[PDB]
């Protein structure tokens, strides 16, 4: 059951990194929308 | 053992920092600085869970002089990721595919 | 190999879903 | 030293409420159950109740569940009874008796008390003294006083205990001057015994 | 509840003796019994518990025994500090039930009759007394006769416990009557009948 | 210590739900940003 | 006949004995009488509840029997075997409850999405 | 009487002097499975109520991470509600 | 005084004892002396290092004490307790490591998104 | 071993209703 | 059986270098510590140093750090000492002794070597100069072997037939030269020196 | 800094079958880490006791060890011909390990030496030197003082038969110094024998 813990924590930082990629794409698209409103 | 002033001993996730001295009061130091003063009748310091993996100097002192300081060094990982072939292959798969999808979406705001 | 294959199939299903919704919305909503 | 002490005589009118105290010393007061135990007529003993001093829970005799309320003051380490609607039947000697906290030691009462003699029946009636004249036997009768005691001495000897009749006490002394002192009514009579 | 009784309400035992005190329960109380010693001044202490054990401070002269419904306490080498009453308490069922307790040469009563004085006749009453001192045992009947007729009303009996010197009892038997009722009769008599009887009389006139 | 392992599984599920929600909202946002 | 109620909530185990109604109840652990000891305050016997705080599994588990006031520890023949974990801020559920909460999240998210779209449409 | 429960080799069972008369719970030597499935039961022979909580699917959630995940799920579904509000 | 240096890579744990420099270091584990000619060739000794490969949790975790030659195991001024979970190719993800990989991922995402935006900008 | 399968089943449910919409709109 | 066998008696000069070997047998050689011990003056034992045969690390006495260098050939299970720049203090009996490998049992030496007599001397080989000794006036006769090098010499009386009441004293050194005495009580004193290949049969006559 | 280990007795007088004790004095407290070894006169050193009390494998039970702190002892009963040897003590705390001077066993009644004086031979006079020899054979105990009136001294090991000692004292001069004096004398004390040139 240690191996499932290793894959779980590897997926934890992998999905945190994927969340960071989606967050920064949301940040660029928010800057684009704010430039569109101005 | 009791000889050589090695009175600090280590026995759930939490672990017991047991000291062999007089059972009245134990002044317990970490890294040579005052941290704990445990009274009757508790004698086993709980450093936390072994998942928290505490490290460093721990020593006890009773009515006599201070005991020889013992290092604790736990490596119960609970944050350790493994570099097998499939794991790093999946990491590169996720990284390359996510970068590709964001690049495709960013390309599609060419206008 | 169950959890790693589960995350792999999660990513594959994510990719299939985003591709199919991009195709569906783009071809059936014009531009 | 472990000791349980109680209050005084506590003359209480019938139908009223009485407070009987018990100070505990020499031990952890909350760590031992305090029973209260009734002695009626000087001969018959009856268990009346118990109180846990730590938790305040009281378990009563079903005869005395409506005649006693047990309280505990842990700051002064004193266990109290308040007896409710007491009659002249409840004139008895009440002891505080220490037993164990738990069920293995709560059936024997190890440290008892001196006793509170709640005599209930009447005001401080002044006594009436009568000489008794025919070895030779002489006597002195102290009738119609309330309550006990009277310190009867001869010339400043059998002192019989006082008996109640119509809520007046009667005492006799056998042996010449009879001296009677009653601190309740503040009476001090000295009578010389002479033959008829 | 369970009735807890003692067969011997009073017993006679000499100084330095081993004597037994018997206790009977209505049902079997599984040897959950404690004996207590109450000295005549008022203080009471735990003598033994669980029908066999010994409390701290209690010497080894007190030994309990018994089982089922029949229990006993045996006391050896009875001293002057051992003169007391003994109590068996069940510790089996609530409420705990105690018993009546036991209390621990053949002399004659010095019966002296006493007429009332002139103070009491001016007070309105009349108490005729009879003193019965230094006699043994406690079993006695005091019969009062007014003018040769037996009377039962107004009898007040005061017994004094056994002294450490003579080991005997002192009885005071009093009759209280009105002054007009006292003047209606002339001969007042008290008789001490035990098993022989000693009588003493006086005349009012 | 299966409790920490199962907690890690539960927060992996929570982060995966968060990823699904942000992927859906970011797809909707880019569809709007190419949909005037 | 009435069984005990055991509620394990973090580093705290609650034992309730409902067979004896309203009588003063004292507790026994492995033929050692506990509850209201006036020391070691992590165990307490307030009302019907033994509240054992920081429940050490190796030393606070085993037999547990309640008895009313005036009943011996040795004539009560209804014993409880207690053995439990003491994981801090830690509770127990299977796949069913986490599936239930994620299904609840799906339901409220889809309902809010449809409701917001319909409200903005009208 | 006091019925002993044997817990050996990760196996919990009962060993009484007579036939065990079960009344309520998990149904001379009567088995009860392992000790990790949490057996609960009431038994009386010539009464013990065993209640085991060796948890096998317990989660140890700290309040810091589970509140952060929930409050960022709330801002996720508020953003997705902010999505379709901008759609219409 | 000078603390023990424990370096764990994969399943190999190396214990270093920087106190008593120069002198020969002998090692005792669970009051049994190891680091010499034994049947287990995994437990090896160096000028300072004690190397344990194929480390196992339930027997090789315990009380390690380094002592110089001639001095007793009880005469050491130190002790060490070690309980380690080891696996193949496992690294602990420390706070500095995760901060560095997330900041280099943020930097490479910003740079690559700028590049694939400007590729479409030149294709506009 | 089970919870991730529920998340993948939810994504499969979204994908299959999306594919059903694509099939109904492609004819 | 467990035994340590060393080299023979060895002979060097001041400022030279000497090598002593020690074969270990009957036990696991690399699982035990070797100890070189020096016995000087015929009385005092001095522990010179210790060898770990496995790791090759050697711990030296602070007096004998530069006076010895300790090596081990593990293929033949043999220990070695090299004394560098020997002086007159280094003519001693040298011992290899096996102690335990670890600190629990390295402080006591279980088995020892037989010990090698190593001699340091400025001079060279000298043939003997035996002469008899008669009284000037049970009669005691003597035989003095003075002015020879090296040890040993055996003195027999009348080709070994006369052996009762014979006291052959151990030799002593002066001016880097040995002298030795023999006493008989009663005759031909026979002296054999294989180092100088000398065989002297000196008949004893009164003066 | 090093432990100056010393033995109180460097030569012990005993007898066959006796019981004797040997006392070793540690300079510092050494936690019962003493060892006792036996060096026979041929040169063989063997371990007898380690850790102040523990017998080795193969040592006879007549050897026993005791003591604590800075003072330890060897008790040996029923001395044999093999047991006559020099007994050493060694500390075990801190490097270097240090031995003491040792305690040899001496095995009788006081006896007078057989004193024999010998003039230089004519062979040595033709060689050039002149050596006057004095054999003090079979004297007990080993302590003796030899005075030469007008120096090399070689003792003897204690014999297994007579249990005594022998000493050879020789004085060597040149021919000119020997011819300068006429009377020569050597004297032993603990009997005077002399000659004339």
């Amino acid at each position: 059951t240690l191996l499932l813990q290793l894959t779980n924590t590897s997926a934890y930082y992998m999905y945190l990194l994927l969340l960071l990629k989606s967050v920064v794409y949301f940040a660029i698209i928010t800057c684009c929308l704010l430039r569109r409103t101005a | 053992s009791i000889k050589g002033n090695h009175l600090v001993k280590v026995y759930d996730g939490s672990v017991l920092l047991t000291c062999d001295a007089e059972a009245k009061n134990i002044t317990w130091f970490k890294d040579g600085k005052m941290i704990g003063f445990l009274t009757e009748d508790k004698k086993k310091w709980n450093l936390g869970s072994n998942a928290k993996d505490p490290r460093g100097m721990y020593q006890c002192k009773g009515s006599q002089n201070k005991s020889k300081p013992l290092q604790v060094y736990y490596r119960m990982c609970q944050n350790c990721i493994e570099l097998n072939a499939a794991t790093i292959s999946g990491f590169l798969f996720a990284e390359i595919v996510s970068i590709f999808v964001l690049a495709v979406g960013v390309y599609f705001i060419a206008g | 190999l169950d959890p790693k294959l589960c995350y792999l199939l999660d990513g594959i299903l994510f990719i299939y879903g985003v591709i199919l919704t991009a195709l569906f919305l783009r071809v059936k909503f014009s531009r | 030293e472990v000791q349980l002490q109680q209050s005084g005589p506590e003359l209480v009118k019938p139908g009223a409420s009485m407070k009987i105290s018990c100070k505990a010393s020499g031990y952890s007061f909350t760590g031992y159950t305090m029973n209260w135990v009734k002695q009626s007529h000087g001969k018959n003993l009856e268990w009346m109740g118990l109180i846990n001093p730590y938790k305040g829970v009281s378990t009563y005799n079903q005869k005395f569940k409506d005649k006693a309320t047990l309280t505990v003051d842990k700051s002064s380490s004193t266990a109290y009874m308040e007896l409710l609607s007491l009659t002249s039947e409840d004139s008895a000697v009440y002891y505080c008796a220490r037993s164990g906290y738990y069920g293995d030691s709560d059936w024997y009462f190890d440290v008892w008390g001196q006793g509170t003699t709640l005599t209930v029946f009447a005001k401080t009636t002044p006594p009436s003294v009568y000489p008794l004249a025919p070895m030779v036997t002489l006597g002195c009768l102290v009738k119609g006083y309330f309550p006990e005691p009277v310190t009867v001495t001869w010339n400043s000897v059998h002192t019989f205990p006082a008996v109640l009749k119509s809520d007046l006490y009667t005492l006799s002394s056998s042996v010449v001057t009879c001296n009677v002192a009653h601190p309740a009514s503040s009476t001090t009579v000295d009578k010389k015994i002479v033959p008829r | 509840d369970i009735q807890m009784t003692q067969t011997t309400s009073s017993l006679s035992a000499s100084l330095g003796d081993r004597v037994t005190i018997s206790c009977r329960a209505s049902q079997d109380i599984r040897n959950y019994l404690n004996w207590y010693q109450q000295k005549p001044d008022g203080t009471v202490k735990l003598l033994i518990y669980y029908t066999s054990r010994l409390h701290s401070g209690v010497p080894s002269k007190f030994s309990g025994s018994g089982s089922g419904t029949d229990y006993s306490l045996t006391i050896s080498n009875l001293e002057q500090e051992d003169i007391a009453t003994y109590f068996c308490q069940q510790g089996n069922t609530l409420p705990w039930t105690f018993a009546g307790g036991t209390k621990l040469a053949d002399a004659a009563p010095t019966v002296s009759i006493f007429p009332p004085a002139s103070e009491q006749l001016t007070s309105g009453g009349a108490s005729v007394v009879c003193f019965l001192n230094n006699f043994y045992p406690k079993s006695i009947n005091s019969k009062w006769k007014i003018d040769g007729s037996e009377r039962q009303n107004g009898v007040l009996n005061s017994w004094t416990d056994q002294d450490s010197k003579d080991s005997t009892y002192s009885m005071s038997s009093t009759l209280t009557l009105t002054k007009n009722e006292y003047e209606r009769h002339n001969s007042y008599t008290c008789e001490a009948t035990h098993k022989s009887p000693i009588v003493k009389s006086f005349n009012r006139s | 210590h299966t409790e920490k392992v199962n907690m890690m599984s539960l927060t992996v599920l929570g982060l995966r739900m968060l990823f699904a929600k942000t992927v859906a909202v970011n797809f909707l946002l880019t569809a709007k940003l190419f949909f005037l | 006949q009435t069984p005990y109620k055991v509620s394990i909530s973090g580093t705290t185990v609650i034992l309730t004995c409902p067979q004896y109604p309203g009588s003063e109840i004292l507790w026994q652990h492995n033929d050692k009488n506990i509850g209201g000891d006036e020391d070691d305050k992590n165990i307490g016997s307030d009302e019907d509840h033994l509240s054992l705080k920081e429940f050490s599994e190796l030393e606070q588990s085993g037999y547990y029997v309640c008895y009313p006031r005036g009943s011996k520890p040795e004539d009560a023949n209804f014993y409880l075997y207690l053995r439990a974990r003491v994981c801090e801020n830690c509770m127990e559920m299977d796949v069913m409850s986490v599936a239930t909460i994620v299904i609840v999240d799906i339901c409220i998210t889809g309902g809010l999405l449809l409701l917001v779209y319909y409200w903005s449409k009208n | 009487f006091k019925i002993p429960i044997e817990e050996l080799e990760d196996r919990v069972f009962v060993n009484c002097n007579t036939s065990i008369t079960w009344v309520e719970g998990t149904v001379t030597r009567l088995d009860l499975g392992k000790r990790i499935l949490d057996p609960r039961g009431i038994y009386r022979c010539n009464t013990v109520q065993v209640h085991y909580r060796m948890c096998q699917s317990c989660v140890e959630l700290d309040p810091a991470t589970v509140a952060g995940i929930i409050v960022t799920d709330v801002i996720a579904t508020l953003l997705l509600a902010l999505g379709v509000f901008c759609f219409a």
